[PDB]
């Protein structure tokens, strides 16, 4: 939870030039492994 | 194979085996009980080997993704830059370059004045590293090297190869 | 300018220059002129595989490249070696190439080693060693490279049937892509700030075997006949 | 062996090719010939590039049992190929009567063919022999 | 599911210059092997 | 069958600059090997 | 695996215990 | 063009009265974040490398 919380601080202040869905952030913990937000929002469509 | 099989049964022998390579057919010389013993081994031995089709997949999806802008200044009459190593060519060579890109002029007076034309492999070396836009805006002798580029890779990698085996046997592909 | 391109405006547009006649003038009243090499532009077109069009408007010189390569590729070669049960045998069509190590003689080719025996009717089983090979330059290496593709694995095939010992099926997209960003981004003009890359390879390998059991004469001059 | 003996480095060692038949025949005893052969047609080609001259060698070494005067095939390759490869502008290239300016196409096919036969003769009589070698006299 | 999730999407924004259906896609789990469309379209035909 | 099927599409739409009945196209399953159409035809002549 | 089987076993033995690794089966050879 | 090549940031020559102050001043700011995890599949008591 303290990477976590290193990398949602790099997330809130994000990268200037690209959408800050890019920057790598640990899912929750014991969550494994979650699709991006617009491929989330593209798999619930079909 | 009886080569394989001569060597296993010689246990059970302890009588003589031996393996005809050629008619892959092995002798086998014991008394009555002994004999039928082994032929209840070799019987059991003997079986059919069943054969796995190995079917791999790979996976590879690569994807990238870049964006790199920024504003230079310069000014070479009094040498004065603001100048970034992130960018793909800096200030510097590319004013450089083109002052030694521009045609000279050499006078001797007395009245010969010559004129020669300068190269450009200067600037041609700034120039060959740029990726991207980089636009040179002249303004009252303060030349602003603006250089923006955004570089979308990507990549998707499928193959999948079959090795089929028998049984317990390997196999390279 | 963009590296996805095959030649950088960079480069055409100075050999351009370069290839231009040249005037050297010494007044005081000597004028002397003098043709330009084109070895620099000569060294930016040899790469070009497709269209590169100059379109020059007001100093600014628009250079287009487009091309499209399409390439396919069919082959089929089939080996047939005709051995005793429980022998083996060798098959070699190609070429033996010697190879640094000293020196050593290596065969590459189309080649197939097989060793079969036969269950006392039908079936058949092969330990089998097959290989494609040839020879590739070496870029760079210190000695040539072999393309190889080869599988050796133990089948039990039923006599006259046959049976697929292996394959490859391999798919690739490779999509590459350069802007400024922002103005490559407009729907109408966004294509002249953006240089794409697309590319699609696909490839497919099936070995597969067909044994025969030849047990009478008249059997080995059916085929004998027919293959002759 | 109809051929020449070529040197290779190794040193160097003297390797032979060309049209070269090495046969170890056993006789049923009557008819059918069993066959050790090893056969071998090769030719030299020069290096390109390679450290010394490679040859080009096409051989199978098998064992076959052929009856007395019947052919039978030892071997055999058939290999076809097609090569298609284009290049076009792309858009202009498709247009059906104006689009072979724009294109370069190149072709190719290829297709090759072995096949590998032998014919044992079993020679018991001298009437035989003398038959046999006075025809190919 | 998830690379093949990938992959869908991969081929929903496709090629820009070429067609969309040349982007290597996994099957359905568990289907194998399919036919490209145009292939798989001619097969029927014959 | 994937591969024939494969083959047999490559052989409708052909090489441009040569003949249809050049490109290589596996047997249909189990028939082993075929003359050439036009080496066929001659064959039944003489 | 039968070759690892067959080590194992040569102590529980002390008879003879042979590895057939082709069809990986062992064949023992005993009293009852 | 050697003296130049190494500067990263703002260097800028104020020449006033033979006396030329040269300033320089930059600000660099970078940043890294990293994920990679690999994941291998084994038999227990068997050794796996990837």
């Amino acid at each position: 939870n303290y990477i976590r919380a290193e990398q949602l601080f790099r997330a809130e202040k994000g990268l200037r030039l690209l959408d800050d869905a890019s920057v790598p952030v640990l899912p929750k913990f014991g969550d494994d492994r979650r699709h991006s937000p617009e491929i989330q929002a593209f798999i619930e469509q079909m | 194979k009886a080569e394989d099989l001569v060597e296993v049964l010689k246990g059970v022998s302890e009588v003589m085996i031996a393996a005809h390579a050629d008619t892959n057919s092995l002798v086998l010389t014991a008394p009555q009980d002994i004999m039928n013993a082994m032929l209840e081994v070799i019987g059991q031995l003997d079986i059919r080997r069943a054969q796995v089709l190995i079917e791999a997949l790979i996976v590879e999806m690569a994807e990238g993704d870049g964006i790199n802008l920024g504003v230079q200044w310069g000014s070479l009459e009094s040498g004065s830059v603001i100048q970034y190593g992130n960018t793909g060519a800096s200030i510097g060579n590319v004013m450089i370059g083109l002052e030694e890109a521009k045609d000279t002029t050499q006078t001797k007076a007395v009245n010969e004045t010559t004129t020669t034309k300068g190269d450009y492999t200067k600037l041609a070396s700034a120039l060959s590293s740029i990726q991207g836009a980089a636009v040179s805006i002249a303004m009252g002798d303060w030349t602003a090297l603006i250089n923006a580029v955004s570089n979308d890779s990507s990549s998707n990698i499928l193959s999948s190869p079959s090795i089929t085996v028998m049984d317990n046997g390997e196999a390279s592909f | 300018q963009y590296g996805n391109t095959g030649a950088s405006i960079g480069n055409v547009m100075i050999g351009l220059e370069e290839a231009k006649d040249t005037t050297q003038t010494k007044a005081v009243n000597e004028t002397t002129t003098t043709k330009g090499d084109y070895t620099k532009l000569a060294s930016a077109l040899s790469s070009i595989q497709g269209a590169a069009v100059s379109i020059a408007m007001g100093d600014w010189t628009a250079l287009i490249n487009a091309v499209s390569n399409d390439s396919s590729s069919n082959i089929l070669s089939s080996p047939s070696i005709t051995v005793m049960d429980n022998g083996e045998a060798s098959f070699i069509v190609g070429e033996e190439v010697p190879v640094i190590t000293t020196v050593d003689r290596k065969e590459v080719g189309i080649k197939l080693k097989v060793v079969p025996q036969i269950n006392e009717g039908n079936s058949v089983q092969l330990n089998i060693e097959q290989e494609v090979s040839n020879v590739l330059g070496a870029n760079g290496a210190v000695d040539v490279r072999f393309a190889k593709r080869q599988l050796n694995t133990s089948v039990m095939v039923q006599d006259g049937q046959m049976l697929v010992l292996g394959g490859l099926i391999d798919e690739r997209a490779l999509e590459s892509e350069s802007k400024v960003p922002l103005l490559g981004d407009i729907p109408l003009l966004g294509q002249l700030f953006r240089s794409t890359s697309s590319q699609v390879e696909k490839k497919n390998l099936m070995v597969f075997i067909k044994p025969t059991i030849i047990r009478d004469g008249v059997t080995a001059d059916g085929i004998t006949q027919r293959k002759y």
